[PDB]
């Protein structure tokens, strides 16, 4: 290398980072936050997008002039992926989908899509790659999200050694399907759960967590070739983390159970939708599921970042479902 | 006119050696490491410094704390300065005690193994200005100059 | 002989606190008091007689986009002037900016004498007129 | 005459040098200087003690009658111990002249609020707090007015930077209008103008 | 290679032959990755388990006012004195001259353009040395 | 350890160095004969309070104020650096 | 005139181009690289040189309170031809 | 008659001490009110320890004509939290979310810039 793009400034939004990222899936509810803290610092950020450009809007006021450009990408089309990381140091993979459509499926979104940037990055000679698996990720997983992110997060390991793959539990924010999950179930009577929500045990992770952990893999040398696992403070049992949510939303609650065969049944008549659906099979699936314990990888401290508590942060994600001081929900201590 | 050269032949990047020994370019923390790795694996006379001609005062200070810090007194210059007798013990004995404003106060200028017309132009430009108003008697001992 | 009743403050005049100003450009800032030097291109001495007051200089960089030239120091244009040195002082003083004071530098009387470009036996006889 | 040169009232500038000796005898106590300008204008030059007294006075006497506040702002000048100089510039219908009355204070010497003579003054003592930091006793409401809410500074002073010291963005993460601090695309770029010979030999100083 | 700064991208003391000490100011700041000469050094002690008492510009300076207290009189000319002293010294040992003529290191004008770093770096120092060895053609 | 670098600060006219002037002045010369290899550093500013800086190894430095001394006494200072050492 | 670099982006008449490895040409991938094709260098290289019969010609551009400032030039020297400091024309004098 | 000045509204420290209190009270009690009317994510415990640090800052002014001003301002931005002229935007102000943290340290300041 002659030289590098050599960070000038205060690390205000004129100021010049060194970093030329490019985001694959920036549109969505990640990449949102993302973006927006590549731009907070004056990177060069290259967002390929698939969707209408109005659906791009909320990004262009994340940078300064000329620091976001935007191109058009097709998932299958390697001369596209190729025109975004041609020009990029690092290359960022956000691509996902938490539902099967007429044209993809959980194969193409997190197997061949994720394999075909790790590859045109290599040829085109991209130094940092940065994959985001699942925590609960496993090949003998009854979803198939769960198999499939398997899979990509072997061939992207072999196609990209390099490659920083972080794993994160359920993710919660403003925008996301976790908590706004547990809180739109009212439009049906009661909430349903499986085993009344006892057996499952979940460890979410706060979103801005997340972003500030992928922003300091990008600039810590000691993340190539390694794998972390983002979780949250804390694991809590899926009944009493409902319980928590609708007491901070402040609506009735009426948890009954359910059977196992039944909420797969009532998963397949949402599926019908040719919209996003409400609900799916698959995703029964991964909220039943319990979040797993990895000790032996590399967490959210190793990174510099500090998790944030569900309960710092989850009066601004339900302040919403109000209708016109709740205590917290019990937590499982390590042993 | 010397100052276009300050827009040529800079450094920088730190640069470290490669395993096929070639400056390549790394990082301020790669570079002082290994430096600093080094500093502590030698003391006293196994550490020295030489400096240039257009160092500043607050660098020569902090290299030779550094230095003296693992015990080395070996802190030279490309420049030499005989040091037999008082050496430089006595500011007297290596300064030009009459300032170039005093040479206007002077009548007769020995000049001894120097050609200031390039060596100092400006304090040569003083001499003939002193030269010429206050009627100087200049002499030489070295070769011919102009 | 004043109507209104005065009070007695025997402390250093410091405004440090209202003036308003991070503490970031307070501390680490280093004002200079100087007189401007004659700019060498011309003959006139009417931009040397006033005391001026600047503040070091910080990084510039080149904008991405266009080439610019962008600064993050909101004290770089700064100048203020100043009738004498010792009220430059006073007001750096009581702002809290630490400052380096340089005396003003006026050029010598000279002894100028036409009759001395046809000196008889002097070495001031020019050669050309 | 000469087409290109402002010709000379010497009937005025007598009027109001008489009326300037006139008001100076009848307030000894207050008045400091006075002068008359060379295109006719009054200056009255006051201790800051007498704002309420010197104001009454020109507003209410029979022979005075200023009866309308044109103005009042602030000048900052540094290098003068007492940095700051308000003017008052005042209107008279009944006698068609007008007088500008000047005093002086520093960031920490409060200066006599003048509503009670003038109405009109409640705003402009407003506006000359927000801007320059000088403040206006038994003011019946002193805030700021111009500037934004919770700014820090007198934007005003000779020492304020002209592109502030924070500048305002919208932040996508936490859903609001952020304040950061400046930095500047392009930085202002700096012209010194001022030629080095001397222009006007009428206004040289000692040396 | 540690890359350092410039004389026109410091504020540094120089001293004269005459012992008169003065001190620059920054103009531009460094290019790339270079920095303060004096801050690498006080950042190369730290990692070295040896830092230096001094963290700021004024505070090294504060350390040059300790070893020499004219490096900080900044536009004074200090005397120095004390020649007797310094040459009954000189004669407690004796040195023969050599029969070799005194030659300066420079007799021409094509000797005086390149003598450092900056001016060897020069286009317009270069262009300066062809025009006095070749000429105006 | 061992001794490295002595320092002598003093002023050209005032009366609180004259003690260290006329050290200087009269018993200088014997004392760089029997530390030939001793730097004796002699930096005489204007108007400063004179001081005896000693260095030691490893950066090690003393200094003791000799403000309205005298040689005889100057001379007692510069015997304990030389002879004691930290 | 107009001459592409190795990668295939043209040069400006200023010298302009971005370098193979450089990051700031993505700005033009979707897009183009505004360039002038009338080089003014080479413009004003093929007007001829006019002839004259004096030693001090003036040029005002052309077109009176239209052109530029008016300027004499001195044709003396053989050498070389006189030219215009404003607007790049020349002039010789005729064998004399 | 130089040190002779005329006071703003306290003739020494020990009266000026009196109206930082009174001050100091003020705010103490309009955290829960605020953090309830402009519906702030923190806390009224994170809401009172902002005060306590702002108080802090100028706890070393012996001069009391500038605490007399000290306090005028406090009052003047007072006044806009209770009234509701400020906004969401401007009491967050005091507490820098969006500003990532700056190091204090000679070594990280050398590695980013130039700044001391
Ligand atoms: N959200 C969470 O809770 C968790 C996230 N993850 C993973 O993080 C990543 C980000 O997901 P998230 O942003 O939170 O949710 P989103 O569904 O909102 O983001 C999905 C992004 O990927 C794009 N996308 C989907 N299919 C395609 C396709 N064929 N071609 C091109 N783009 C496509 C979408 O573009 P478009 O909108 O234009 O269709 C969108 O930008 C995912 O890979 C997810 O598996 C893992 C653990 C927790
Ligand atoms: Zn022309």
């Amino acid at each position: 290398l002659h030289h590098a793009v050599i960070p000038h400034g205060k690390g205000g939004r004129s100021s010049v980072s060194g970093i030329v990222a490019t985001v694959f899936g920036a549109t969505g509810f990640l990449g949102r936050y993302v973006v927006n803290h590549l731009g907070r610092m004056g990177s060069q950020v290259i967002v390929p997008h698939r969707c209408e450009p109005y659906d791009t809007m909320h990004l262009r006021p994340m940078g300064d002039l000329g620091q976001i450009i935007f191109m058009d990408w097709n998932g299958r089309d390697k001369d596209s992926i190729r025109r975004a990381v041609e020009h990029s140091s690092v290359v960022i993979n956000l691509v996902g989908r938490e539902w099967e459509t007429q044209n993809f499926d959980f194969e193409d979104v997190f197997v061949k899509i994720p394999q075909a940037i790790a590859q045109v990055s290599k040829e085109a000679g991209v130094e940092k790659f940065i994959h985001i698996s699942h925590l609960n990720a496993d090949i003998k997983s009854s979803s198939k999200y769960l198999r499939s992110k398997a899979v990509g997060e072997k061939e992207v390991r072999e196609t990209f050694p390099e490659a920083t793959i972080i794993k994160p539990a359920e993710i919660f924010g403003r925008e996301d399907r976790f908590l706004n999950y547990f809180a739109n179930i009212r439009w049906f009577g009661g909430v349903p759960l499986i085993s009344l929500g006892k057996k499952t045990v979940k460890q979410p992770v706060y979103i801005v967590d997340v972003t500030k952990g992928i922003i300091n893999a990008i600039k810590d040398p000691d993340a190539r070739g390694k794998t972390f696992a983002f979780v949250g403070p804390s694991r809590y049992l899926l009944f009493d983390l409902v319980q928590y949510v609708f007491a901070v939303a402040h609506r009735p609650f009426l948890p009954y159970p359910l059977p196992h065969f039944a909420y797969r049944w009532i998963g397949r008549l949402f599926e019908i939708s040719p919209f996003e659906p409400w609900t799916t099979r698959d995703k029964v699936e991964r909220i039943h599921t319990t979040d797993k314990i990895l000790p032996h990888l590399p967490g959210l401290e190793d990174l510099g970042v500090e998790a944030t508590p569900l309960e710092l942060k989850a009066i601004e994600v339900l302040r919403r479902h109000r209708t016109y001081d709740v205590q917290p929900a019990k937590t499982i201590p390590t042993s | 006119f010397a100052y276009d050269g300050l827009k040529r032949q800079r450094l920088t990047e730190p640069m470290v050696r490669n395993e096929k020994g070639l400056l390549t370019h790394t990082t301020w923390e790669d570079a002082l490491s290994r430096v600093a790795g080094m500093l502590q694996s030698f003391q006293g006379n196994d550490v020295a410094a030489i400096a240039g001609g257009l160092v500043d005062a607050e660098a020569l200070i902090a290299l030779k704390d550094l230095l003296n810090r693992v015990d080395s007194d070996t802190l030279c210059t490309e420049e030499v300065f005989p040091t037999a007798g008082a050496g430089t013990d006595l500011r007297s004995n290596y300064l030009l005690n009459t300032t170039i404003a005093g040479v206007e106060e002077a009548d007769v200028v020995l000049l001894v193994g120097t050609n200031p017309r390039f060596e100092a132009p400006l304090f040569n430009a003083r001499i003939r200005k002193s030269w010429l108003h206050n009627d100087l008697k200049v002499a030489l001992i070295g070769s011919p100059v102009d | 002989t004043r109507d209104t009743q005065l009070i007695t403050v025997d402390e250093k005049l410091d405004i440090t606190t209202i003036t308003g100003v991070p503490e970031e450009h307070i501390k680490t800032r280093k004002a200079r008091i100087f007189v401007p030097a004659r700019n060498n291109m011309q003959s006139g001495v009417n931009n040397t007689k006033k005391w001026k007051m600047e503040f070091d200089t910080r990084e510039r960089w080149e904008n991405p986009l266009m080439g610019w030239a962008s600064t993050a120091d909101p004290l770089s244009n700064l100048v203020l002037t100043f009738s004498t040195k010792e009220d430059a002082v006073a007001f750096a003083e009581k702002n809290g900016w630490s400052y380096d004071v340089e005396e003003r530098k006026v050029p010598k009387p000279k002894s100028k004498s036409y009759g001395a470009n046809f000196s008889w036996n002097k070495r001031t006889r020019v050669s050309t007129k | 005459t000469r087409p290109t040169v402002r010709p000379r009232n010497d009937v005025a500038h007598k009027q109001l040098s008489a009326f300037g000796e006139y008001v100076a005898e009848i307030l000894p106590k207050y008045v400091q200087q006075v002068q008359v300008s060379c295109f006719n204008e009054l200056e009255i030059c006051i201790h800051p003690d007498g704002v309420i007294p010197v104001l009454t006075f020109l507003r209410d006497h029979s022979n005075a009658q200023f009866k309308s506040l044109a103005d009042l702002t602030a000048v900052d000048i540094p290098t003068r111990q007492n940095r700051f100089e308000i003017v008052y510039n005042l209107l008279s219908l009944r006698f068609n002249s007008r007088i500008r009355v000047k005093t002086y204070t520093d960031e920490l010497t409060p200066i006599e609020s003048s509503v009670p003579v003038y109405k009109a003054a409640n705003w402009y003592e407003r506006e000359i707090w927000d801007m320059f930091g000088v403040f206006f006793a038994n003011h019946p409401d002193l805030r700021r007015i111009l500037t934004d809410y919770g700014f820090e500074g007198h934007p005003f002073r000779k020492d304020f930077p002209l592109s502030g010291y924070v500048e305002l963005r919208y932040d996508d993460e936490v859903k609001r209008v952020v304040a950061e601090p400046v930095e500047l695309a392009q930085e202002f770029r700096k012209f010194d103008l001022n030629s080095p010979w001397e222009a006007f030999p009428a206004y040289r100083q000692p040396p | 290679i540690l890359p350092g700064a410039a004389y026109t991208e410091k504020s540094a003391t120089y001293v004269n032959t005459e012992g008169r000490a003065q001190q620059t100011k920054v103009a531009v700041t460094p290019p790339g990755l270079a920095r303060e000469d004096w801050k690498i050094i006080r950042a190369l002690s730290e990692i070295a388990g040896m830092t230096l008492p001094y963290d700021t510009l004024d505070q090294v300076r504060n350390r040059l006012e300790e070893v020499s207290p004219n490096l900080v009189r900044y536009d004074d000319v200090e005397g120095a004195n004390y020649f007797q002293q310094a040459s009954e010294l000189s004669k407690l040992v004796n040195q023969q001259l050599l029969a070799d003529p005194l030659v300066p290191p420079q007799l021409t004008i094509k000797d005086f353009y390149m003598t450092d770093s900056i001016s060897r770096a020069s286009q317009t120092m270069a262009k300066c040395v062809k025009a006095v060895t070749e000429g105006a053609h | 350890l061992g001794l490295r670098e002595i320092r002598i600060h003093l002023c050209q006219r005032s009366p609180g160095s004259q003690g260290v002037r006329d050290f200087i002045e009269k018993r200088y010369v014997e004392l760089k004969k029997a530390n030939p290899d001793l730097p004796i550093l002699i930096r005489e500013c204007s108007d400063v309070q004179p001081k005896l800086w000693a260095r030691y190894a490893f950066g090690q430095e003393k200094n003791v104020s000799l403000n309205n001394f005298s040689a005889d006494q100057v001379t007692r200072a510069l015997e304990n650096v030389l002879s004691s050492k930290a | 005139g107009v001459r592409t670099s190795p990668t295939g982006e043209k040069v400006t008449h200023t010298g302009q181009v971005y370098d193979d490895g450089d990051y700031r040409k993505v700005r033009f991938v979707g897009r183009q690289k505004e360039v002038n094709e009338n080089f003014a260098i080479d413009l004003i290289a093929e007007q001829p040189v006019s002839q004259v019969g004096s030693r001090v010609i003036s040029c005002d551009g052309g077109g009176g309170a239209l052109g530029h400032p008016r300027v004499y030039i001195n044709l003396d020297k053989e050498t070389k031809t006189g030219t215009c400091g404003y607007c790049g024309l020349q002039f010789r004098q005729q064998h004399h | 008659a130089s040190t002779s000045v005329k006071p703003i509204f306290s003739r020494d420290m020990n009266e000026a001490k009196r109206r930082v209190r009174e001050l100091y009270r003020a705010w103490y009690r309009e955290v829960p009110n605020t953090v309830h009317l402009f519906q702030l994510d923190i806390s009224v415990k994170q809401g009172r320890d902002k005060v306590r640090e702002m108080f802090k800052k100028n706890a070393h002014i012996t001069d009391p004509r500038v605490v007399d001003l000290l306090v005028i301002k406090g009052k003047m931005e007072l006044e806009e939290t209770i009234k509701v002229w400020k906004q969401r935007t401007h009491v967050m102000r005091f507490f820098h979310e969006t500003e990532a943290p700056r190091p204090k340290d000679f070594l990280s300041k050398f590695y980013v810039g130039h700044d001391p």
